[PDB]
């Protein structure tokens, strides 16, 4: 809690922010192969720019085809009409009806074809703004990717909306033996209770420095173990240290 | 007389009338070797003329 | 005249393409035909040499920067530029041999530079994660740092509609008297469009 | 000076054509009054054209735009290159939207209507030379870089002020002018030696927008508003977009400022037309026939006009 | 218990002028009017081709501490078999380095369901502008215009990949000596589950 | 409460003014004397844009 | 499922033979014997249904992107989830036990 | 001759020749700029008549 920890995240979140933000203009003009990956601004903003004329698109055809002929003198029905007999501008104009009907049928066809997916689509954007957002998940590489999780932004956009995940992410790892468990007298085994947490020593007794200590698996914070974190166990294995009562 | 013919080679072989409804159903499907399963048959109305 | 291409007329079919000889053997037809009305195989009936015919155009790719026409890619080891690189399953055509360290096209493992030299994609390598260990010797992690993610997703779509009688008829009342015959499917697509809307 | 300035864009020899723009005339030709927008009339709108011709620092040359207005939805020009070497002076010209100052000098924000980065981004030649000059010229749509050969590039914006990053800058050194200027150009050496630069006196304008430069491939040369000319449709026309089709634009030989048609001059589909032309020619058979028509009064009083048909039929107009 | 998924499809493209014009010069004059659907189908195409070729490259993630224990002798196995499942190792090829192959049960899946010479290993498209020989289907098309691309990802990447994937387990510490034995892993694995007194 | 930055980037860099994003006002097509644009062509076809 | 990906590329090449109420299917044949005139009108007929066609086919293809999008959607997921940890939730990996 | 002409209130300007590949491609896309990317080109048979 000595605050040098809380302060150097604050100064790498605000110059992240800088630089995505940076991102956002001019993207092209340094980016690599990683740049343009999973997950990055990149993919994103393409992805973006595509599906809006995607959506915005598909309409202006639906006016070409009524320009379109269907075997008659042409497309115009009030011209056909009035020049000539009844019997036959009856028989096109029903071919005209006809051909015309059953190309907005493909139209209303392809209509709810659309709508199917996007009812999917925002059946999983609403799970995943219920459970990545408002609490934290416990799924790793759920939210964001191969990360844990800490807080979400959320922002409006076109036809839709955009998430910014913060993962945090390590950069150094401290390399430490490990200690399978306790036996004192050989036959009252001391084991370590909960999974998550492990018991290590730091060092060896080389020059006496025979210290134990007890963390999480991806926390380093070395603190004294309490009695109420371990449990007894009558049978003992060879692995585990054969202590005495003086030395508990 | 309808059969299936197979060519490899511009060579005939393997001759297979249609006179029988299981040979009717075994040239429906061009195969010689056909798997278990279920497949739909016409009545037959060409004893009466 | 064989081995150019040639305007031929054979067996009432008129073609553009070079004719070649092959070394096959058949004793059936006069000519082969695929699924392409294409008269591909025909056989010299005096001699029984048959010879196979290829059209004198072929389509090929091209890789655009910039403002030049920098990439060719083809099947052909004949090109415009100088240098012809033989690689499995095609030719590549380049006016530069040397080496392609930062390509600025990529596909799969393949890339291309600014300067046209080709190369091989190194596979990208990953992030690591410390499997679960109860013994011996672990990395744990520390000095943690920023890593914002991006995410997009839609939830909704314009909806549109429609008036069948008056786009198919513009106010006419002899031709709506005529539709009025035939009208369950206007129904149908008003229906299905104004609930999926509500 | 006036000679490498014209020789910069290359001009055919047997050719004639009359230049109208903001071209340089004074180290120190400066408007009298402090106006740099425009209106009726308009001659006082700031720096119309700039150019560059020394250096008191040496360090190099930058050179950027801006409008009193302040628009930050339009593009904004920005240019810098290195003195002190024809290689070097590799100059890079950005037609962007640059965030800048709002003020002038690291002062104020910057631009917030900046979402797309940019449309230009290029690297062009140039070359440092006592009678060599490198300029900038910017009218309505059009924009025009006097730097080794000449670039034309079309977007409706505005801009009515000039910023210079070097100070360290006399004032003979750069000029601005705000003017338009109409000289008749004549190049009888197919070279950069011109003839002579006489200033236009009258029918300047009309003599711009219609007079072409036969390139010796034939194509049509860049730099022309087409006034005089329309799309060849048969039926309605398009408002506005784009369309590729056969048109007859493709030139053997260019006519212009006639007297000999008034000999009753005669033309033949099959033989290559007989005169002046406006620089190169190509020996092939026409296909069409383009007539700029100047006034109707001269065809309806004495213009006499007799449409011959290949069966031999006469069709007088 | 066993399962099967897909990630990715072939992708093919196509140029609507030869296909429809078979190098005619008034054919396509013709064509230049109505040209949109052209450009249309094309953008799509390339489109959709080269973002699922980027995620795709995007999706691998690769360790080379797996790789160097991929081997079987870099496994100690302990009352479990894993030879089927784990590659054969130091196999030396005419380009002289040691390479991964196909294990059993893979090599034993790939020639059952495909069979040699089919459409899914690349073909070389030389081959059909070689001539002399008569064409196959391949070279129909071809000629046609539909150009099959070649696989975005490689059957050897893949196998590697898997290799890469299943060597996390028995990744303990950073350069680690020897590999755990399986039977801690299993051990951890019941602890995390619950604890035991067995 | 109006748009922040980021966003406000975004829509103006990928959205151009006077798309067919932002509402169309139906009253100008039946208005007149005015040459019509594309929107009012579907109006006449049939096609509503709610 | 790896025939079914294998096929549908076939029948492409089948109408193009099919002739579309015209002479002859091939474009050379009818431009060399008829008039410039119906044969352009005959050729516009061709070339407006095969373009129909591959219209239909090029529809077909990004609509069977979609499903493979998802699924590999999916597929990344659970292999994040099943394999490079262990998962909380019964039955969800392999099936109605623990994993 | 066949070329690209973009009109705007019905004026005849940026007119484009298309005796060349690289004009041909980009008076095939109908755009003044083309993205970077990977484009289909057909072989020249123009030469010999
Ligand atoms: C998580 O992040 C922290 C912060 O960076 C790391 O702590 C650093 O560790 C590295 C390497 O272990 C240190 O680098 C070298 O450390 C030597 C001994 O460290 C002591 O002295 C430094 C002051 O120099 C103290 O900061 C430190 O706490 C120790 O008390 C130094 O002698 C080295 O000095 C060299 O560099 C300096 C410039 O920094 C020069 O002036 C010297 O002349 C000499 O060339 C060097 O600094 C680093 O100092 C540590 N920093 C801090 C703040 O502790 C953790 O190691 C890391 N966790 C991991 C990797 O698991
Ligand atoms: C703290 O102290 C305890 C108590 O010593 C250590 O636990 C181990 O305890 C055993 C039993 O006292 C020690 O003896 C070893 O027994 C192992 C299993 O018992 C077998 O004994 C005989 C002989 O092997 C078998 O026939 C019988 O079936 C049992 O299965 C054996 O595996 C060991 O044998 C080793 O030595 C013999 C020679 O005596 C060799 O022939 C064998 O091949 C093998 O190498 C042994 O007999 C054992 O020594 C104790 N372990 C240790 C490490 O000393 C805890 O391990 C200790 N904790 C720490 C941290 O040191
Ligand atoms: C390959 O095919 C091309 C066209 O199909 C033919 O034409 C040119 O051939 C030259 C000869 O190698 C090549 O271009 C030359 O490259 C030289 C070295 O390149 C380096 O340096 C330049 C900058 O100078 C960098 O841009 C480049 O990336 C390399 O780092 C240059 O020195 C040459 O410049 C010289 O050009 C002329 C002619 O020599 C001189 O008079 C000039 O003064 C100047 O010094 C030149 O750029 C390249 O292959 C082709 N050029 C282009 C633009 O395509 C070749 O004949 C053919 N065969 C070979 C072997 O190239
Ligand atoms: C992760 O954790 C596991 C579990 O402990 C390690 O496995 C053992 O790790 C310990 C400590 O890391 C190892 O002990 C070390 O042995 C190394 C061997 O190098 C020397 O070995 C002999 C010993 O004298 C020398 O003669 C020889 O020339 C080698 O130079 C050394 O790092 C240490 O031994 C001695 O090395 C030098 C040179 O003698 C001395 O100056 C040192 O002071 C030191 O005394 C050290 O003792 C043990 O061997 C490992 N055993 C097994 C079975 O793995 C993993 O190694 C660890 N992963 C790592 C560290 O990457
Ligand atoms: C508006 O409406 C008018 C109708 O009034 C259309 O005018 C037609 O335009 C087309 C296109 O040019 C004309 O077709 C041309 O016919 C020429 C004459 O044909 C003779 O030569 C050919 C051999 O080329 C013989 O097969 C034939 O039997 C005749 O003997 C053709 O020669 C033209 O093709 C060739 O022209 C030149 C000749 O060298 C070549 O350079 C070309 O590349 C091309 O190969 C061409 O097909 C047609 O005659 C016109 N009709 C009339 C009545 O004038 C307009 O097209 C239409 N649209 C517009 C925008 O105006
Ligand atoms: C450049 O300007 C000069 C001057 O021409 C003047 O302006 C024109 C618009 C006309 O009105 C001319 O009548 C007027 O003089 C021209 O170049 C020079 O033109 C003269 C013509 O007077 C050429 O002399 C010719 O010489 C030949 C060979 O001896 C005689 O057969 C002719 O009868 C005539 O006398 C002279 O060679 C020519 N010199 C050069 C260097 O151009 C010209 O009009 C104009 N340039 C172009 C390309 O038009
Ligand atoms: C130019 O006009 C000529 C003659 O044709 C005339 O114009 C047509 C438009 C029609 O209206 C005709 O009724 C009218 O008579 C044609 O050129 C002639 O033919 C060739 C073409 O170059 C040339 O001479 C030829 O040379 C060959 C090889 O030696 C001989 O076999 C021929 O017999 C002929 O002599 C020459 O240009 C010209 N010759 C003659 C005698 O007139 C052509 O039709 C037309 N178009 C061109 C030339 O492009
Ligand atoms: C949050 O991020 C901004 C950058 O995105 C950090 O700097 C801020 O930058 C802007 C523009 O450069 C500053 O605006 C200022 O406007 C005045 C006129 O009102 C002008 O004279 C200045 O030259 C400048 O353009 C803004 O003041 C500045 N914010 C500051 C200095 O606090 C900002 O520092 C970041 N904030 C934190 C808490 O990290
Ligand atoms: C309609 O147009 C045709 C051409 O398309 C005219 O035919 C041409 O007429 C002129 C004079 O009428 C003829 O010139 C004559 O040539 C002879 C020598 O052959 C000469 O002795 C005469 O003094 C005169 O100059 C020319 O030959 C002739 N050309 C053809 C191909 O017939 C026709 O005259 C026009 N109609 C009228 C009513 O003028
Ligand atoms: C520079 O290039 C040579 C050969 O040119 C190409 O190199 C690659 C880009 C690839 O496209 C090859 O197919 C080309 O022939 C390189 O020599 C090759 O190196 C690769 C591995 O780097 C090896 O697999 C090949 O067998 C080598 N071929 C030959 C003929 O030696 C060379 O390594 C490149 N240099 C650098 C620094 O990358
Ligand atoms: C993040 O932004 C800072 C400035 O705020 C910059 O110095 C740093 O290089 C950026 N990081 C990356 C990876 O671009
Ligand atoms: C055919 O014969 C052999 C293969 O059978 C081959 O090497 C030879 O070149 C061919 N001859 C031809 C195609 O004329
Ligand atoms: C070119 O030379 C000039 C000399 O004044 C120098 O200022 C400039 O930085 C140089 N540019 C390059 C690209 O070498
Ligand atoms: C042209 O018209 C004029 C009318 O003033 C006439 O004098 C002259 O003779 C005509 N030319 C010819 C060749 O007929």
């Amino acid at each position: 809690v000595l605050q040098r920890n809380q302060q150097l995240l604050a100064e790498s979140f605000n110059s992240a922010i800088g630089n995505i933000t940076s991102a956002f203009e001019s993207v092209k003009e340094a980016s690599s192969q990683t740049s343009r990956g999973l997950n990055t601004v990149a993919h994103a903003l393409t992805k973006v720019q595509e599906v809006v004329n995607s959506q915005g698109a598909a309409l202006t055809q639906l006016t070409v085809q009524l320009q379109h002929n269907f075997q008659a003198i042409s497309s115009s029905i009030d011209d056909i009409y009035s020049r000539l007999d009844i019997l036959s501008a009856d028989v096109q104009v029903d071919r005209l009806i006809t051909g015309r009907l059953s190309a907005l049928n493909a139209f209303v066809a392809q209509t709810l074809t659309k709508y199917t997916e996007v009812q999917a689509s925002r059946k999983l954007a609403q799970q995943k703004v219920n459970e990545c957002v408002k609490s934290q998940s416990q799924r790793y590489g759920f939210c964001g990717g191969d990360g844990e999780h800490i807080f979400s932004l959320v922002q409006a956009a076109p036809q839709g909306l955009l998430f910014l995940h913060t993962v945090l992410v390590p950069s150094d790892f401290v390399d430490v033996i490990a200690i399978a468990g306790l036996c004192v007298n050989d036959e009252i085994a001391l084991t370590l209770r909960e999974p998550g947490l492990v018991l290590f020593t730091h060092e060896l007794q080389n020059h006496t420095a025979t210290e134990y200590f007890v963390s999480s698996r991806r926390m380093f914070e070395p603190r004294k173990p309490t009695v109420s974190d371990f449990v007894q166990i009558e049978s003992c294995v060879v692995t585990y240290v054969n202590l005495t009562r003086d030395q508990l | 007389v309808d059969a299936l013919i197979e060519v490899q080679g511009t060579a005939i072989q393997r001759i297979l009338y249609c006179d029988d409804p299981v040979s009717q159903l075994k040239c429906s499907q061009v195969a010689f070797d056909l798997d278990d399963g279920f497949y739909p048959f016409s009545s037959r109305n060409l004893l009466s003329h | 005249t064989l081995d150019v291409c040639t305007k031929y007329t054979i067996y009432g079919f008129k073609g553009e393409g070079i004719i070649t000889l092959t070394n096959s053997s058949f004793l059936a037809g006069v000519y082969y035909t695929s699924d392409s009305g294409q008269l591909l195989a025909f056989k010299n009936v005096t001699s029984g040499a048959v010879y196979s015919v290829t059209p004198c155009s072929f389509s090929e790719q091209a890789a655009y920067v910039d403002d030049d026409i920098v990439g060719v890619i083809s099947s052909l080891s004949s090109s415009t530029f100088n240098s012809t690189r033989e690689l499995p399953g095609f030719f590549y055509h380049s006016n530069d041999g040397s080496n392609c360290t930062e390509p600025v096209l990529v596909y799969s493992n393949i890339g291309v530079c600014k300067s046209g030299s080709i190369g091989y994609v190194p596979s990208q390598s990953g992030q690591v994660k410390i499997a679960p260990t109860v013994t011996g010797n672990i990395s744990i992690p520390t000095n943690f740092s920023m890593s914002i993610r991006t995410e997009y997703l839609q939830l909704y779509n314009t909806p549109v509609s429609v008036d069948c009688a008056t786009y198919v008829c513009n106010g006419n009342s002899r031709c709506k008297q005529l539709l009025t015959q035939y009208t369950a499917a206007c129904k149908t697509i008003e229906s299905a469009l104004q609930l999926s809307a509500r | 000076n006036f000679r490498r300035f014209f020789s910069k864009f290359n001009v055919q020899a047997p050719a004639v054509v009359v230049l109208g723009g903001y071209l340089p005339i004074g180290e120190n030709q400066g408007v009298n009054s402090t106006w740099y927008c425009a209106g009726q009339h308009p001659t006082a709108s700031g720096v119309h054209g700039i150019f560059v011709s020394h250096i008191r620092g040496g360090h190099g040359f930058e050179i950027g735009i801006s409008q009193e207005p302040f628009d930050p939805s339009g593009y904004q020009l920005y240019l810098h290159k290195a003195t002190n070497g024809n290689t070097n002076a590799t100059a890079r010209l950005r037609i962007c939207q640059f965030p800048s100052i709002k003020t002038l000098g690291p002062t104020a924000n910057n631009d917030v209507t900046i979402g797309r980065n940019c449309l230009f981004n290029k690297a062009i030649p140039a070359h440092m030379s006592e009678h060599s000059v490198v300029g900038i010229t910017w009218d309505n749509d059009r924009v025009t870089v006097f730097s080794d050969k000449i670039y034309y590039f079309y977007f409706k914006n505005d801009w009515s002020r000039v910023a210079t990053k070097c100070y360290n800058s006399g004032g003979c050194a750069m000029q601005y002018v705000y003017e338009p200027t109409y000289y008749m150009l004549n190049v009888t050496s197919a070279g950069e030696d011109g003839i002579s630069y006489q200033p236009c006196t009258a029918n300047c304008i009309g003599y711009a927008a219609n007079v072409f430069a036969t390139e010796p491939n034939g194509h049509i040369p860049e730099g022309f508003s087409f006034n005089n000319w329309f799309l060849l449709s048969n039926d309605s026309t398009l408002v506005h977009g784009k369309v590729v089709s056969n048109q007859p634009l493709l030139v053997n030989c260019l006519l212009a400022i006639p007297k000999i048609y008034g000999l009753g001059q005669f033309f033949s589909f099959n033989q290559t037309i007989d005169g002046v032309c406006n620089g190169a020619a190509v020996q092939r058979a026409p296909e069409a026939l383009r007539f700029n028509i100047n006034d109707t009064s001269v065809i309806l009083a004495e213009g006499s006009i007799v449409l011959h048909t290949a069966l031999g039929t006469n069709f007088s107009f | 218990r066993t399962e099967y998924l897909q990630l990715y499809n072939t992708p093919v493209s196509v140029d609507c002028a030869t296909y429809v014009c078979n190098g005619n010069s008034r054919c396509k004059q013709l064509l230049t009017q109505y040209t949109a659907a052209c450009k249309t189908i094309e953008s799509a195409l390339q489109l959709s081709a080269r973002l699922e070729s980027v995620e795709v490259n995007s999706m691998l993630t690769i360790s080379e501490e797996a790789l160097q224990l991929a081997t079987i002798s870099s496994f100690n196995g302990d009352g479990y078999n894993f030879t089927n499942v784990l590659g054969v190792s130091v196999y030396d090829p005419a380009r002289g380095r040691v390479v991964q192959k196909r294990s059993f049960i893979e090599d034993l899946l790939f020639n059952k369901v495909v069979t040699n010479g089919l459409g899914t290993v690349d073909e070389d498209y030389k081959r059909c502008s070689n001539g002399r020989s008569v064409a196959d289907l391949v070279c129909a098309q071809y000629y046609s215009g539909v150009m099959v691309l070649p696989g975005v990802v490689d059957a050897e990447k893949l196998h590697m990949y898997s290799a890469s994937l299943i060597g996390g387990m028995v990744l303990g510490g950073f350069t680690a000596a020897a590999a755990l034995p399986f039977s801690y892993a299993v051990q951890a694995r019941l602890n995390y589950l619950a604890l035991q007194t067995d």
